[PDB]
This record gives structure tokens, C-alpha cells and sequence, in this order.
């Protein structure tokens, strides 16, 4: 493998090198917030409807308990997560109907109500760039009641007792926090996160931001039409590579995939003789007596145990993983959002 | 469910709701024939263990529970199922080998075991499912000056395959010097005769064996025992019977298309998601009746009394497992608080946007977003 | 009878069970045919064929030459012989186990630019036969596609086969079964269309 | 060990998770070393003057 | 004869993988960054690498802490002294002192001590005659080997899934530390840091 271009800068004690012009550039930084929310019934899943089978796990104790607690635990993280990073601002800000700022040209990121959704134009590429699957949300017991031949995993999921809960927040929700942040950063710079918004036009805001990093003002007050060509580009090459590219956000990906992965090997678990001599309880309880058919679901029942307490486990290294995470998309939104950084590649 | 006499304010989700089933069917197929285990059980000879006879048995209405008035032995020593509930469910084809032997290879006849009977006479395969019966048989095959029809094989190349057998009667090659037919030095027949007494110990007298093997339902079903069959229902939460098959849950017709040869329809997760019916030629789904979640949404036990209930993920014209008031929410729908056109922080969490809290202005629990 | 060598072209897959799956992969591990597998063509214008774990069959010739099958350790006596003779007017599988008759089976299904892609199969004293008719362009060598072949008849013999002859001018391609692991892709409907030979290249057994 | 190999193949998929599990583990440590030591775009040298 | 531990740890079906990066590509990588930290300041972590002095970007860094640069102007020598002082302080105090590096003899150990009682788990019984398999497979039937093994496979089957949530707890750790360490290499070789204790 390569480490990269070889440079060797022509270093002396009496010379500088001086910038005489600049560059404007626009780059995206993807996040995971909040995963997929779920919950595992014991007794549907190990017995299904199997009085012999609930008497025999009434024996093993509090292990559904605590994972049941665990899964409660894990769930309502999730939305404090979601509200950490989104809900920041107080009151819900709106653009004015005038839409010049100084040549910059914001209108293909701030919402238009045209569309019943109030998502902007990269907002609704990223909603459709990610394959975001349905995950049994509007009623899918009465999806699979239907006479259809193609039968979904998430039938399968549904009826072993596996749910999939919904957010609290709503993703025109979390449009409406995302359309406040927004049109109080541009009508009011970062007066708005440390109290009352305050009005300031959007070139002597940017010329704030520019004696922030350290340019005098003139510099901008001199080159606005040019600067905002550049952001303009900028925005549209954003657009551009959001349109094309399609791997930008793996992680998003990642986060669907893992939780998909997760409840179809959940699933695929029950058809695991588990040392017994058959997979169906009800086939067991049929063919066998009273005690060596007690003996083959006391078998199965501590596989499928098994199988409960790994998923458990694996779904809590993964949302402490994802709170770390928020954590950070927390912090990233209230220092680069509500404010100016001076910290080195943040 | 929380195990104490407090509660304070908050949802819990508390149990599963599952509605019942109201009758049961049982579908059979239609057989009035009695296959004859009383000429299997009843003989005046049987056959020896090198050249055992095989009875293959069809189309049966099999009563096994009569059984123990034709031969008296102890134990019905069964494998793969139980020896008391063969009268339910119901296989394919049956087969029935019999044979005498000593008493002391009588522990021979199980699947997965090295000797003499079970290597060069009669091997049992290592999945082998069925029952063994065996019983004493001193008062019939044992004569005072040696009863000899009775032989066995101990000298073989090689060990027997399951379920096969060697009737071939030729000089055992036991050294280098060719045998061509003529026994001697190194060369020895291989059937040796039983030499059975009336006056050996236990372990010496003869056993006759009958081994019943069984074959599992994947074909169409040929015997089945006598179950009375019940008319079909459809459309509603039933206990079904079929062939043996034992499940719960709602029938309905079936689109998909099944080949001639296929009975069953399975899952990903190993569930019996279609069944042809044995009495018309007709393909029928399986579906798990109706369940889901139930959370109960409370303020404090020192507050009020008064609670809601969220049923998850069911559309709710279908509730039956104050109560006049019903709001159709996207995590289930709200049985005991009303929806009013108001907007409020967010109290107790419910599901997408919508939350529910208990105001004053009579006291109730309201649901808003 | 000339004798030429000739390759099988993913060819001969089958149900390995009487269940229904649909959109599944699902992988088996039974007695198949490996792919791109050396089958062996038979001219005849004549040895026992030897006999080793089911054996793959395939013909052309539409005028019922091939009418039978003779099967077992020696040709006429002194072991546990098969005949399985069958003809043309009426399609009788007519089994004897002469050679002190002890089994005897007749039923009627075995026969109905046609390849009769016949497999034999022998576990457990258990006798299967796999049929599948598929019509041909082309008629050289094996056609590329899939035709899954369906069961047919199903016999508790019981005994050993180590040698097997053809009863008969006629062409015929015979291929050899191994133990072998597939991955089978079933359809919608129900209809298996793909597989792959999960120890062929290492590509399949990345798939697998 | 052949029996062994039986019947290990009836306790489902726990093997393939665990292997999972191990190659996720092992793809995130160079991804680590990645993040925190390839942060440059190009590779400078001293000159030769001390 | 002598038989390590590596080669039971082989034997046993336990193998360490390599890293993709070799220690001469860490050094690589760390020597560009030493370069454009002295021959171009904090320029290289902002675009393009600029040359400057070397006292002139001491005297950036003073004004940027708050000292007016006629301080390091006219204490050059005195500063350049303490700073070699301090070098070979440093290297005289790694040079001396083994203590210092225990996080890292830590990181070795971890994983040294977790494949070595993975491997000493092998020689239990768990409530079965033998704990070598072999000798049950001799010794016994077929059905009560099986539930030898049974026995036995699930024994192990239980030692490794806790090696490996073990595993996975020491690799979110690891993570965060590595997350740390970046935002430290981000922050004070690439640029001047305002924070107090950072
Ligand atoms: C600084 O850079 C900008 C863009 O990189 C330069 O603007 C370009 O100027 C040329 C000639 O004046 C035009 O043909 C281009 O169309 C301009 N580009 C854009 C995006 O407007 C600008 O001239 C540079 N400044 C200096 C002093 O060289
Ligand atoms: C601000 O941005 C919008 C959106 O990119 C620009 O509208 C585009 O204008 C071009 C040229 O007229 C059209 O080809 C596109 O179809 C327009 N897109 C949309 C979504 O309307 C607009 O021209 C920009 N400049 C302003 C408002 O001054
Ligand atoms: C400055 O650089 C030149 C060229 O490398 C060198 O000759 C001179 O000694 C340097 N100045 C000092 C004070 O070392
Ligand atoms: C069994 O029932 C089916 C359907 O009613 C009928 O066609 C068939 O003749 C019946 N069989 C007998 C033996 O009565
Ligand atoms: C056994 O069955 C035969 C059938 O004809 C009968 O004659 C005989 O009496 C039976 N044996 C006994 C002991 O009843
Ligand atoms: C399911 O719920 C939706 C939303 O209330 C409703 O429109 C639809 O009619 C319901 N389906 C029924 C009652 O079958
Ligand atoms: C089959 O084997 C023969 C052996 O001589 C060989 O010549 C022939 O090429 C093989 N067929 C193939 C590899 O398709
Ligand atoms: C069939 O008989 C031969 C005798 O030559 C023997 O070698 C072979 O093992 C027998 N078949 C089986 C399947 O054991
Ligand atoms: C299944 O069969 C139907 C009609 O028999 C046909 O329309 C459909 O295309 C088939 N599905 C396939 C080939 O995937």
C-alpha cells in the first residue's frame, strides 16, 4: 500500500509563504444516532402456546425479567438519545418570506411546502438514499392476515413474538426541530443558542465568522459575490455527489443491516434440534410421554434461552455503542451549530 | 408485574393478549381395513435370524393397544416415540421383521451396537426409530434331544449393512488354502445351528423377537389409527389435528402451488405454514390467531385510580381478546383516554408524536400530540 | 459398445424432499451430481456397468430402446438379484427377487429431441427413482439451464447393488453420485432454478 | 472428531456469530490505528539543514 | 521439548491475524507529521503547508497564549536551552524509569492471560467421565458418548461465548481510547489548544 504523496517543503530561516486567495468548501459528516427499537416476548418465542412448555420455564426464575427490563432499558435510550441531539432549541423559529441573505442561496436546503412533508431537497435524498425498511409498523399483523403467497421476514418476525416499537419522534418532527435550527442560525448567528435571537444581516454575520477565524472584514466586504459563488457551488457539487454516490452513508446502513441481521438469526434459531430429536414442540408432545417429553422441551427451553440471552447481550454492547455516538453528534450540533469552533479539525 | 403496592406514574407493558380457540377438528383419512397383527403375533413357527421374514404393512387401521392379549411379554420396548401414544398420531408404512434368538443377544436388537447378531444377522440403522418385542419361548421351540432348526450366521467378510440380509451359504475362506466347497482345516461353514434344551439356565432359552419399524409422515399417509374424523371449518381460530400434525390456528385457502408429490409447506423457522387435507385433495393455510401487547398507562397510585390500556401493533376493529372511548394511534391504538386538538409537553410516551397526561379541568387521562 | 468422455454442464439437480419452500435459499446435503462432472457416453451397435451410490442416467433415443434395468452383485444366480424389466405397450415395473421369491412390487408410472433424466438412488435398503422428461434443441451433447427431476417410486428392497446393466443402435450418457453439499435457490412458485455446488471453486464456497 | 462434528451441527449458529463477532472486532482495530495515525494527506521530510 | 504456549495456542485452533499497518508505516506516518509540525506549523492541518521560521511560530504560539513575542525575542537562547533540558530529561527518565508504559504492558497482557485460560479450559470435565474426547470415544457406546459429548460441548461451547463478550467489552474500550487519542493527535500536533489540562 501507498502512504500517500512524498512532499518535502523547501524550509528556510528567513522565508514565508503567504496565502493570496481562498477557497470555499462545503463537506458532510454522517452520524448515527438511534437504532431500531425492539421487544421479545419469552413465551411466544420458546413455547407458542404450549401450557407443558410455560410450566416447565416457570422453573428457570427471572431470566425474562431482566431481559425484558434490559430491552425497556435499551428502547427508552434510544429516544432520550434522538431528543439529546435534536431537541436544542426553545422555540420554533421560521424564515421570513424575504429570501435574500447576501446572494447566498439557501433555498435548496431550507423546506418548501409544497411537498406534505416539510423536508428540504438533500433532506429527501438522504430519506431516499437509505433503505430504510418498513420494520412492522403500520399494523403488520393486519399486513399478514392477507392471502399473499410472497411471505414477508417480518411475518415471520411478527408472529415469534419479536415487535419492532416505533420513535417517539416523528421524522417530520425532526424536520421541524432540524427547519428551527436553521432559520434561527441564519436570521440570527449564535446569538440564539445563549438566549434571545438576535437579527443581524447575513453578510455582517459571515464578517463576524471572518474576524473570528482571523481575516479582517474588508477581505469579505470585498469579495461577497465571489464567496457566495463559491458557496453556491459548493452546495451544488453536495447535491451532485449526494445524487450519484450511493456509499456515502454506510453507517446509516449498517445501523439497519445489523438490526436485520440480528432478528433474522433470532428467528433462524428455532429450527435447531438443540440436541432433542426433533425442532417442533408440538411433534415432541405428540409422539413422546409425560417425563422424556419433558426432558426434550427442558432441552429445547435451554437453547432458545441460550439463543435470547446472546441477542440481549449483543443489542446492549450495540446501544452503548450508539449512545457514544449520539454523545458525540450531540456535542458536534450545539459547538458547530450554535456557535463558532476554533478546534483543530472538529 | 412490578411485584409491588405502588405504582407511580408511567407506561408498563404488563402481558400478551391472545384470543382462543372455540372447537377442534381432526382430519383423517377414510380407511375401514384391518392389517392382521394377529398373523403376525400368532404362528406356529417363526423364521430364523440369518433369513428373517418382512411383513410390510399398508392402508391399516392400526390398533395397537390390543396388542398385549396376543403375546406375553413385558416390555414394549420403543425408541423413537412413546409405547402408550402410537393410538393418535399416525405414520407412512410399517414393517414387521421377526426372528428367534438366544437370550443372551436378546440386548442386540438396538440401534448402534457391535456383536455378533447385530453385525453378521440383523443390523439396526443408527437413526432407527420403532418399538422391539420380545418374549420367551421355551414351552415352543426347545425340544428335550436338541431342537437344530434354528441357525445363525457368525463367520462374514464384512459387517452387515442396515436393514439387509445374507441367505448366500458358502464355506468361510478362514486361511490361504482354497475351501472349494469342502469344510476342514481353515475352512468352516458359516451357519451354526442353535442347539436350544428345555433344561438351560434363563439366559440360554430361546427369545422370539418381532421388530415393528416406523416410518415417518413426508409421504402421503397410508395407516393411520382409529381417530374419528370431523367436518372442515374455516376462517376462524381452530385446533387442528392433521394426520398427527397438532396446531393452533386460523384456515384459509391457499394460492400457492403445490406439486403432486408435496404435503407440507414449511417456514423459515421451521412452522407448518400450509397442509394438504388428507380427505379432499385440497390445500389450506395455517395462520397464528390474533395476539400482540398490552401496556397499561398510570399516574400515581397516589393520584387516581384510573388507567388506559395501549394495545401494540393491532388495528383495533378487533379488541376482544370508562371503556367508550377508542383512539386509533400507529403503536396500536388507546382504550380509556380521550384525543383532543390541544398540544402540551410531553407527559407519558406512547408512540409516533403522541403522549398522554392527566388534567383536572373532571379529572381524566387525554391523549394529545 | 465405443465408449466416449464428455462433460455434464450443471445438470441433474432434484427435490431432495417432499415439502414445499418458496423464496427461500436453502442448502441440502444428500447424494448429487457434482458439476461440470466427467459423465461418460455409451454408444452400443458389453461389461456390467458398475454401481457405486445411485447412478445418473440420461437418453435420446425416442423409439424405447432402453427398456430396462438389471441390477445386483452377479449376473444370474448365487446372490440377491433385481429385474426391473420394462416394456412398451404397458408401463409395468414389475420387480422380482427370484434369486425363493421374498419381494414382488407392480405399479404403473416409470415411462410418461426428449431427454428422460432418470436418478437411482440406494440408502438405508431404500430404493428412490428421481424422473424428469425435458424437451432438447440441439440435441448434441447436454443442454446449460436447470430442470429439477421430481420423485417418482420409492421400494424396500434390502439387500446390496454393486453392479448394474442396461437392458437393450442407442445412445446413452450415465453420470456418477457423490455426497455432496447443494445451496438451492427455490422460486415463488415453488421451482427450484439455480444452485450452486458448495465445494467446486472457491467462489462457491464463498457463496455457500 | 467426526461424531463430534455431528453433533455440534445441531446448536444452530452460534459458530458463525462468533465468528462474526471476531472479524468485527479485528476490522475495528485497523480501523483505529487508521483513524488515529493516517491523518495527513501527503508524507513531508525534514530538510537537509539541522 | 520445551513447548510454548503459542504452539498449544496453534494446536488448539487459536491463531492471531496481523495488522495491515507495519511498524516502518506507523513510523512513516509519524514522521510526515514531526516534519510539517517543525518546517510549516499549523498551516499543513488547514490546506497546503506553508513554510515559516521556527522562532517566528514560537512567537505565534506565545501571542496565541497570551505573551506579547518580544519575551521570546529576547530569551531565545534561554528558551532553546530549557527545551533541550527537557528533552534529555525525558529521554533520561524513559531511559531509567519501566513503570511508565504499563497501559500498553497491559494491553499485551489482557490478551496473553484470555487466550491462555481459553486454552487451560480444555482440560476440564464438566461433569463427564473423561476430558479427552478421544478417550470417551473408545471407552463408551454410541448413545452415552453422545451424552459425553453433549456434555462436553457444552461446557466449551459456554467458555467461548465468554471469551468472546470478554472480547467485545475490551474492544469498545479500546475504541474509546482510540477515539480519545485522535481527537488528542487532531488538536495539539495539528494546531495550539485553549484547553485547560487538554
Ligand atoms: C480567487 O479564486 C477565484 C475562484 O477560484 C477566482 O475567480 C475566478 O476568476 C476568473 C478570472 O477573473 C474567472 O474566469 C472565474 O470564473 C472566477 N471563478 C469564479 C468561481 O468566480 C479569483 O479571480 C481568484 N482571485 C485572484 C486574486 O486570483
Ligand atoms: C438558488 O437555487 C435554486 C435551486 O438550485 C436555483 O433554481 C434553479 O435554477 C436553475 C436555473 O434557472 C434551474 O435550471 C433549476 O431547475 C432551478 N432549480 C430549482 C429547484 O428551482 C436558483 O436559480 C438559485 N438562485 C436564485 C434564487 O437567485
Ligand atoms: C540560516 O540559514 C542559512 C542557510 O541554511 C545558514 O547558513 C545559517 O547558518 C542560518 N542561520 C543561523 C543563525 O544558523
Ligand atoms: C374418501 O373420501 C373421498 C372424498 O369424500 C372419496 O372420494 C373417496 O372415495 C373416499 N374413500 C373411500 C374408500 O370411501
Ligand atoms: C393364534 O391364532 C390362530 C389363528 O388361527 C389360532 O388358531 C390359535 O388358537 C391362536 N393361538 C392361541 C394360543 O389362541
Ligand atoms: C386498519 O387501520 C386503518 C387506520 O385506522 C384503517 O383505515 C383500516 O380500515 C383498518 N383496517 C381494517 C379495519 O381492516
Ligand atoms: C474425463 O476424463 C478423461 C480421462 O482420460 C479425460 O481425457 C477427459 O478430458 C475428462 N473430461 C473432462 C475433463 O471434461
Ligand atoms: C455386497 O457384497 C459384497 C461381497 O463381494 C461386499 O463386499 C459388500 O460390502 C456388500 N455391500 C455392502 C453395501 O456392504
Ligand atoms: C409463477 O406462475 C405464474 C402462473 O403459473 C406465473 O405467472 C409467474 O410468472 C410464475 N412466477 C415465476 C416464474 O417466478
Amino acid at each position: 500500500m501507498s502512504l500517500g504523496a512524498e512532499n518535502s517543503v523547501a524550509y528556510s530561516n528567513n522565508s514565508i509563504a503567504i496565502p493570496t486567495n481562498f477557497t470555499i468548501s462545503v463537506t458532510t459528516e454522517i452520524l448515527p444516532v438511534s437504532m431500531t427499537k425492539t421487544s421479545v416476548d419469552c413465551t411466544m418465542y420458546i413455547c407458542g402456546d404450549s401450557t407443558e412448555c410455560s410450566n416447565l420455564l416457570l422453573q428457570y426464575g427471572s431470566f425474562c425479567t431482566q431481559l425484558k427490563r434490559a430491552l425497556t432499558g435499551i428502547a427508552v435510550e434510544q429516544d432520550k438519545n434522538t431528543q439529546e441531539v435534536f431537541a436544542q432549541v426553545k422555540q420554533i423559529y421560521k424564515t421570513p418570506p424575504i429570501k435574500y441573505f447576501g446572494g447566498f442561496n439557501f433555498s435548496q436546503i431550507l423546506p418548501d411546502p409544497s411537498k406534505p412533508s416539510k423536508r428540504s431537497f438533500i433532506e429527501d435524498l438522504l430519506f431516499n438514499k437509505v433503505t430504510l425498511a418498513d420494520a412492522g409498523f403500520i399494523k403488520q399483523y393486519g399486513d399478514c392476515l392477507g392471502d399473499i403467497a410472497a411471505r414477508d421476514l417480518i411475518c415471520a418476525q411478527k408472529f415469534n413474538g419479536l415487535t419492532v416499537l416505533p420513535p417517539l419522534l416523528t421524522d417530520e418532527m425532526i424536520a421541524q426541530y432540524t427547519s428551527a435550527l436553521l432559520a434561527g442560525t441564519i436570521t440570527s448567528g449564535w446569538t440564539f443558542g445563549a438566549g434571545a435571537a438576535l437579527q443581524i444581516p447575513f453578510a455582517m454575520q459571515m464578517a463576524y465568522r471572518f474576524n473570528g477565524i482571523g481575516v479582517t472584514q474588508n477581505v469579505l466586504y470585498e469579495n461577497q459575490k465571489l464567496i457566495a459563488n463559491q458557496f453556491n457551488s459548493a452546495i451544488g457539487k453536495i447535491q451532485d455527489s449526494l445524487s450519484s454516490t450511493a456509499s456515502a452513508l454506510g453507517k446509516l446502513q449498517d445501523v439497519v443491516n445489523h438490526n436485520a441481521q440480528a432478528l433474522n438469526t433470532l428467528v433462524k434459531q428455532l429450527s435447531s434440534k438443540f440436541g432433542a430429536i426433533s425442532s417442533v414442540l408440538n411433534d415432541i408432545l405428540s409422539r413422546l410421554d409425560k417425563v422424556e417429553a419433558e426432558v426434550q422441551i427442558d432441552r429445547l427451553i435451554t437453547g432458545r434461552l441460550q439463543s435470547l440471552q446472546t441477542y440481549v447481550t449483543q443489542q446492549l454492547i450495540r446501544a452503548a455503542e450508539i449512545r457514544a455516538s449520539a454523545n458525540l453528534a450531540a456535542t458536534k450540533m450545539s459547538e458547530c451549530v450554535l456557535g463558532q469552533s476554533k478546534r483543530v479539525d472538529f | 408485574t412490578l411485584k409491588s403496592f405502588t405504582v407511580e406514574k408511567g407506561i408498563y407493558q404488563t402481558s400478551n393478549f391472545r384470543v382462543q380457540p372455540t372447537e377442534s377438528i381432526v382430519r383423517f383419512p377414510n380407511i375401514t381395513n384391518l392389517c392382521p397383527f394377529h398373523e403376525v403375533f400368532n404362528a406356529t413357527t417363526f423364521a430364523s435370524v440369518y433369513a428373517w421374514n418382512r411383513k410390510r404393512i399398508s392402508n391399516c387401521v392400526a390398533d395397537y393397544s390390543v396388542i398385549y392379549n396376543f403375546a406375553p411379554f413385558f416390555a414394549f420396548k420403543c425408541y423413537g416415540v412413546s409405547p402408550t401414544k402410537l393410538n393418535d398420531l399416525c405414520f407412512t408404512n410399517v414393517y414387521a421383521d421377526s426372528f428367534v434368538i438366544r437370550g443372551n443377544e436378546v440386548s442386540q436388537i438396538a440401534p448402534g451396537q457391535t456383536g455378533n447378531i447385530a453385525d453378521y444377522n440383523y443390523k439396526l440403522p443408527d437413526d432407527f426409530t420403532g418399538c422391539v418385542i420380545a418374549w420367551n419361548s421355551n414351552k415352543l421351540d426347545s425340544k428335550p434331544s436338541g431342537n437344530y432348526n434354528y441357525l445363525y450366521r457368525l463367520f462374514r467378510k464384512s459387517k452387515l449393512k442396515p436393514f439387509e440380509r445374507d441367505i448366500s451359504t458358502e464355506i468361510y475362506q478362514a486361511g490361504n488354502r482354497p475351501c472349494n466347497g469342502v469344510a476342514g482345516p481353515n475352512c468352516y461353514s458359516p451357519l451354526q445351528s442353535y442347539g436350544f434344551r428345555p433344561t438351560y439356565g434363563v439366559g440360554h432359552q430361546p427369545y422370539r423377537v418381532v421388530v415393528l419399524s416406523f416410518e415417518l409422515l413426508h409421504a402421503p399417509a397410508t395407516v393411520c389409527g382409529p381417530k374419528k374424523s370431523t367436518n372442515l371449518v374455516k376462517n376462524k381460530c381452530v385446533n387442528f389435528n392433521f394426520n398427527g400434525l397438532t396446531g393452533t390456528g386460523v384456515l384459509t385457502e391457499s394460492n400457492k402451488k403445490f406439486l403432486p408429490f408435496q404435503q407440507f409447506g414449511r417456514d423459515i423457522a421451521d412452522t407448518t405454514d400450509a397442509v394438504r387435507d388428507p380427505q379432499t385433495l385440497e390445500i389450506l393455510d395455517i395462520t397464528p390467531c390474533s395476539f400482540g401487547g398490552v401496556s397499561v398507562i398510570t399516574p400515581g397510585t397516589n393520584t387516581s385510580n384510573q388507567v388506559a390500556v395501549l394495545y401494540q401493533g393491532v388495528n383495533c376493529t378487533e379488541v376482544p381478546v370508562t371503556g367508550s372511548n377508542v383512539f386509533q394511534t400507529r403503536a396500536g391504538c388507546l382504550i380509556g383516554a380521550e384525543y383532543v386538538n390541544n398540544s402540551y409537553e410531553c407527559d407519558i410516551p406512547i408512540g409516533a408524536g403522541i403522549c398522554a397526561s392527566y388534567q383536572t379541568q373532571s379529572q381524566s387521562i387525554i391523549a394529545y400530540t | 459398445r465405443t465408449q466416449s468422455y464428455t462433460n455434464s454442464f450443471t445438470r441433474g439437480v432434484y427435490y431432495p424432499d417432499k415439502v414445499f419452500r418458496s423464496s427461500v435459499l436453502h442448502s441440502t446435503q444428500d447424494l448429487f451430481l457434482p458439476f461440470f462432472s466427467n459423465v461418460t457416453w455409451f454408444h452400443a451397435i458389453n461389461p456390467a456397468l458398475p454401481f457405486n451410490d445411485g447412478v445418473y442416467f440420461a437418453s435420446t433415443e425416442k423409439s424405447n430402446i432402453i427398456r430396462g434395468w438389471i441390477f445386483g452383485t452377479t449376473l444370474d444366480s448365487k446372490t440377491q438379484s433385481l429385474l426391473i424389466v420394462n416394456n412398451a405397450t404397458n408401463v409395468v415395473i414389475k420387480v422380482c427377487e427370484f434369486q425363493n421369491c421374498t419381494f414382488e412390487y407392480v405399479s404403473q408410472p416409470f415411462l410418461m429431441k426428449n431427454l428422460r433424466e432418470f436418478v437411482f438412488k440406494n440408502i438405508d435398503g431404500y430404493f428412490k427413482i428421481y424422473s424428469k422428461h425435458t424437451p432438447i434443441n440441439l440435441e448434441r451433447d447436454l443442454p446449460q439451464g436447470f430442470s429439477a427431476l421430481e420423485p417418482l417410486v420409492d421400494l424396500p428392497i434390502g439387500i446390496n447393488i454393486t453392479r448394474f446393466q442396461t437392458l437393450l443402435a442407442a445412445a446413452y450418457y450415465v453420470g456418477y453420485l457423490q455426497p455432496r453439499t447443494f445451496l438451492l435457490k427455490y422460486n415463488e412458485n415453488g421451482t427450484i432454478t439455480d444452485a450452486v455446488d458448495c465445494a467446486l471453486d472457491p467462489l462457491s464456497e464463498t457463496k455457500c
